[PDB]
């Protein structure tokens, strides 16, 4: 992947965190983050209680050609701290991120969704769409702030939220 | 709510994932229906339909025992692994005249619910 894909962000409380590609050797990264997520965020993540990946899913999240499918870490000291994804539909992508409940409101889901849209610019994708829940109203802030508008809401309540790149 | 029926079910040793939605009886009130997925090497039967319902009345109360148990190897999910529930409302309640991942899971769905 290009170098510029790596780089560091600066967070809220002046302090960085390093945001990357997710590679094949991250399994166990990845695994070790996800059990620093609240069931609430996992619930917020995957619409349904979902306590631990199944291999799979650990696999499908750590392997990615980086275009139709791209995956990016936020990390400190070298530990995951958040992803952020897209998988596309078309030029459109389906976009999902997940922070660690001990480090929302630093900066992070923001740098991580502005990193996943210049991604995405590269590798021709036209637009972002994203599900969420209606009462998860920090999560459709950080998308609101980002730019994505609501386009349509469904019968279970979950919010359509599309983002023009 | 489904997230406790939800989080009951998942909490079974034999049982991966679980998605519940209500749905209009009309002779039960309402009725709990619960789509749930078994772990790799277990395999649905009549004896683990009773344990998985007397399991939830333990863990929540009869109240929220599940109606109807549909065991699937097949939740709607969208790319990024959310689940539809939508489309599990529909399904359940036969309203099926009309992000997806995988639309074969569609056809399967409604041939179990069907069985």
């Amino acid at each position: 992947y290009p170098a510029h894909w790596e780089a560091d962000v600066v967070l809220r409380d002046g302090g960085t965190a390093r945001v990357r590609p997710i590679t094949v050797d991250d399994a166990e990264r990845l695994v070790s983050f996800y059990e620093q997520v609240s069931d609430e965020s996992k619930y917020y993540r995957f619409f349904a209680p979902y306590p631990r990946l199944c291999a799979k899913d650990v696999h499908r999240f750590t392997h990615h050609d980086f275009v139709d499918r791209v995956g990016l870490a936020a990390t400190i000291g070298g530990e995951f701290i958040a992803t952020v994804r897209y998988d596309r539909i078309a030029d459109e992508a389906e976009v999902a991120f997940l922070v660690q409940d001990a480090h929302q409101g630093r900066g992070v889901a923001s740098a991580l969704l502005e990193h996943i849209a210049a991604v995405a610019r590269e590798r021709g994708i036209r637009r972002f769409a994203a599900e969420v829940l209606p009462a998860n109203n920090k999560m459709i802030k950080v998308f609101m702030d980002a730019g994505y508008t609501q386009k349509r809401s469904f019968e279970d309540g979950v919010v359509r939220l599309e983002f023009d790149l | 709510g489904t997230a406790e029926i939800e989080s009951a079910l998942v909490a079974h040793p034999k049982i991966a994932e679980a998605a519940v939605v209500g749905i209009p009886h009309a002779i039960k009130g309402q009725a709990i229906y619960a789509y749930v997925t078994l772990n790799c090497g277990e395999e649905p039967s009549p004896e683990l339909y009773a344990e998985v319902r007397n399991w939830v009345r333990k863990e929540i109360g009869p109240l929220a025992t599940p109606d109807v148990l549909h065991w699937t190897d097949s939740l709607p999910k969208t790319r990024s692994g959310k689940i539809m529930r939508r489309i599990l409302r529909k399904i359940a309640a036969g309203d099926t005249s009309n992000t997806l991942a995988d639309p074969g899971v569609v056809e399967k769905l409604l041939e179990e619910k069907q069985a």
